[PDB]
């Protein structure tokens, strides 16, 4: 477990240097507040239909009753280019906004605890994170748990034993197709169907598919090891 | 899910077809281009969502051709092969229930229905045949009456209910799959949600279009006759009020068409946690996949959007 | 030799399930997987 | 006891694995009833 993590670390580490596009959505953002400003410098440029978009151009070759008219074209359509950059970036606020109050919440939910909240913290069943800082963003390496190699087994919802009805406590009975077992669902551990492993509910009529095996009892070879000693006991009680 | 892929060709809509026009539009500088991006920006989030929603499979599981679920009847959500597009029959009702010169266009989407169809076909086969474990990792087949054995276990119920009644469990759940035909038949008003994402994005676009009929103080509003009664000097400021008019006409709606598809982001987000955490998973956060203690979810399609089918104790 | 193809996608491999009313997989081993997941 | 705590393989492979016992309430409600069963027999001497 501990080699299959720290060789899983080893594989961010290449990923993360090989590869320009692992960072593409914080990189994203940083283009786009770029790409924003680089829009509303350029708007500095337009003339809005004055006769010049450089302010101090009109000033200088217009009087002060006439260059009025200019300079309300380019005030007219640098404070248009202002509301659509502040509208663009308020929107763009709220989506970064989102994507704060997310990784707020995977900072609670897969840093600080364990989630059982299915796929909210990678592929697989969640087993711990790690936060990482990225410039403007959060990196969270997830580990989680992934089932491997998978075989087939016959399977039962239930034990049939003495007419009554068997149930896993934990886990499901399978069979290699000569002996049952009771194992946990999620790892190939198999152990003799014991009184302990299982509960009893009704009788075998009820329960669709049921298959009739053994149930095992540890009471029984621990008092009939005291059966064949207490017989001892009375034989030997036979010879004074 | 998602909205309509709508491009505009900006420059035909203030200035359509005329080049002198389109000459004075070059005075604005950036906000021919500005709104191009804006809209495209939107238009490529469709298929973010889409894909957020119904890719989370990069595998495509099959139902067998046998039907031994334990009882449980799924004819009604599983594919219909017989039909050309590959839906099943409650995606059928879903589809059937949600109903120029402007420089107006609207784009496909990336995955067309018969794909949303074969993606939410693997969700829903993997769900049936498998449980959650193809959410984890390599699909693990399970007996569906021991997947709901499994189930009950997980809402605090003893295993033991499920077989001890598994007829009754199978004759429940076939009924209320019943009546979920019923509602999808009977009303109109089932789909309100998805018609409402329709009918706003149709009401900004005959918005935006009636706006090309207002003069805006010009002595008209049709291109074509202010240049072809008016010389170029003159022509030049009655020509400065429609652009003025048409461009504040588009950034009102592309204004409103980013915070609407914020909100359409923030349904598909929904719709892919609920996939992730009702279809691929047994959910324990209370009344997130309907009200009582969740069992399973099946997803369907629908014209834009998702519809979850959650199964509850 | 090299050129711009065109072509309907993949949704993914096709994998039916080998699904039976008494038929269980279960795996013998696992894998840790590590994942970076990246938010602004 | 053997009621707070389950079995599974040997301790060999359990990096830090501590000895100590672990007890069985099935241990006195058996010895108990041996110097029990033991009296029993010994009272069978008497006849
Ligand atoms: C299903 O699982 C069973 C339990 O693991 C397994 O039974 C066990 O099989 C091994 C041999 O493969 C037996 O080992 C004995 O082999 C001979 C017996 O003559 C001796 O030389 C050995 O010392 C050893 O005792 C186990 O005893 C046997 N267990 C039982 C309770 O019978 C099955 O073989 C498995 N079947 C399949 C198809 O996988
Ligand atoms: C699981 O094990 C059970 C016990 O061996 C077995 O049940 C037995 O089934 C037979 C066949 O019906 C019964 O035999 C009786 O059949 C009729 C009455 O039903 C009589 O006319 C006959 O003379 C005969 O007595 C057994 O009585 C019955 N035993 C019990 C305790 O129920 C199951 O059939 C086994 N199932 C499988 C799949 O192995
Ligand atoms: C925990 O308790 C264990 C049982 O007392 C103990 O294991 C014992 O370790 C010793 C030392 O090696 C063994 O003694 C034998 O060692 C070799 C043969 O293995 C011989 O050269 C010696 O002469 C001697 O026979 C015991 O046999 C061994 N017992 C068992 C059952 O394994 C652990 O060491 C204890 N650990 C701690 C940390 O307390
Ligand atoms: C577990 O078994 C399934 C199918 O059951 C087997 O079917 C026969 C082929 C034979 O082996 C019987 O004794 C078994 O009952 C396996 O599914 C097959 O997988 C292969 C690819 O690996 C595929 O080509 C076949 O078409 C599949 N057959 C069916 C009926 O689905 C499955 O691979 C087995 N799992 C493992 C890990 O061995
Ligand atoms: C699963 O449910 C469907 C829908 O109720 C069943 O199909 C109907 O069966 C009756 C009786 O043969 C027909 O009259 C209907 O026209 C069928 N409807 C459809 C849509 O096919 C189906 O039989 C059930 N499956 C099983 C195995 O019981
Ligand atoms: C579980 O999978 C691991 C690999 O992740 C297996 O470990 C390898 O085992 C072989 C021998 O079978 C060794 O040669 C390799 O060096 C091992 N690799 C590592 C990373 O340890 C392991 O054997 C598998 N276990 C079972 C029971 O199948
Ligand atoms: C000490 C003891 O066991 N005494 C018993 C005695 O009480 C009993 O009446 C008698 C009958 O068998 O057997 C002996
Ligand atoms: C499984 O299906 C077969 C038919 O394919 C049937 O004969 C058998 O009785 C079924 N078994 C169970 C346990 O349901
Ligand atoms: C039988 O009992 C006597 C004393 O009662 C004892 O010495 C002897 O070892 C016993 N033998 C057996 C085989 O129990
Ligand atoms: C704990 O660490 C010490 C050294 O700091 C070492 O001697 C000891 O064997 C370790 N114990 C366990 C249980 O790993």
């Amino acid at each position: 477990i501990a080699n299959q993590f720290n060789s899983a670390i080893g594989k961010i580490q290449d990923s993360l240097s090989s590869t320009a596009s692992a960072l593409g959505k914080l990189q994203d953002v940083v283009n786009q507040n770029a790409q924003a400003l680089n829009t509303l410098v350029k708007q500095l440029s337009s003339n809005f239909g004055a006769i010049s978009s450089v302010l101090n151009d009109i000033l200088a070759r217009l009087d002060k009753v006439e260059a009025e008219v200019q300079i309300d074209r380019l005030i007219t359509g640098r404070l248009q280019s202002l509301q659509t950059y502040v509208t663009q970036q308020l929107i763009r606020a709220a989506e970064i906004r989102a994507s704060a109050n997310l990784a707020a919440t995977k900072m609670s939910e897969c840093v600080l605890g364990q989630s059982k909240r299915v796929d909210f913290c990678g592929k697989g069943y969640h087993l711990m994170s790690f936060p990482q800082s990225a410039p403007h963003g959060v990196v969270f390496l997830h580990v989680t748990y992934v089932p491997a190699q998978e075989k087939n087994f016959t399977t039962a919802p239930a034990i049939c034993h003495d007419g009554k009805a068997h149930f896993p406590r934990e886990g499901v009975f399978v069979s290699n197709g000569t002996h049952w077992f009771v194992t946990q669902r999620n790892f190939y551990e198999p152990q003799i169907i014991t009184t302990h492993n299982t509960f009893v509910s009704g009788n075998c009529d009820v329960v669709i598919g049921i298959v009739n095996n053994t149930v095992y009892d540890p009471l029984q070879p621990e008092l009939d090891s005291f059966k064949e000693e207490l017989d001892k006991y009375f034989k030997n009680h036979t010879s004074p | 899910v998602s909205m309509t892929k709508t491009s505009v060709d900006c420059t035909m809509y203030i200035c359509g077809d005329s080049t002198e026009c389109s000459n004075l539009l070059l005075q604005y500088g950036s906000f021919c281009t500005q709104l191009n991006r804006a809209l495209t920006g939107i238009a490529v989030e469709q298929d973010k969502n889409t894909q957020e929603v119904f890719a989370q499979v990069k595998q495509i599981y099959k139902t067998p051709p046998i039907k031994d679920f334990g009882g449980f009847n799924f004819s009604q959500i599983l594919p219909d092969p017989s039909k050309p597009s590959k839906r099943s029959f409650i995606e059928d009702l879903l589809f059937n229930k949600v109903t120029k010169f402007n420089g107006l266009t609207v784009l496909p989407p990336l995955l067309t229905d018969e794909m949303i169809a074969q993606y939410t076909s693997a969700l829903l086969a993997g769900t049936i045949t498998s449980g959650w474990t193809f959410g984890a990792g390599a699909a693990l087949q399970i007996p569906f009456a021991m997947q709901m054995a499994y189930r009950f276990n997980g809402i605090g119920v003893t295993q033991n209910v499920l077989y001890e009644n598994q007829k009754l469990i199978a004759n429940q759940f076939n009924s209320a799959i019943g009546k979920i035909q019923d509602s999808l038949s009977s009303t109109a008003s089932a789909l309100g949600k998805l018609q409402d994402v329709v009918n706003q994005n149709a009401q900004a676009l005959n918005t935006l279009v009636k706006q090309l009929s207002s003069n805006f103080g010009a002595i008209s509003s049709v291109l074509n006759d202010i240049l072809a009664r008016l010389d170029k000097v003159e022509a030049e400021v009655q020509i400065d009020r429609l652009i003025t008019g048409r461009l504040q006409s588009l950034q009102t709606y592309v204004t409103q068409q980013l915070i609407r598809a914020a909100e359409i982001r923030a349904s598909a987000n929904l719709a892919a946690t609920k996939m992730s955490e009702c279809v691929l998973g047994q959910s324990k956060r209370v009344d997130f996949c309907g009200k009582g203690y969740h069992l399973m979810s099946f997803p369907q399609s629908a014209p834009h959007g998702v519809v979850f089918l959650h199964v509850t104790y | 030799s090299q050129s711009i193809i065109a072509y309907t996608m993949s949704l993914g491999a096709e994998n039916s399930v080998a699904y039976s009313n008494n038929s269980i997989a279960i795996p013998i081993n696992f894998t840790i997987s590590v994942t970076t997941e990246i938010l602004p």
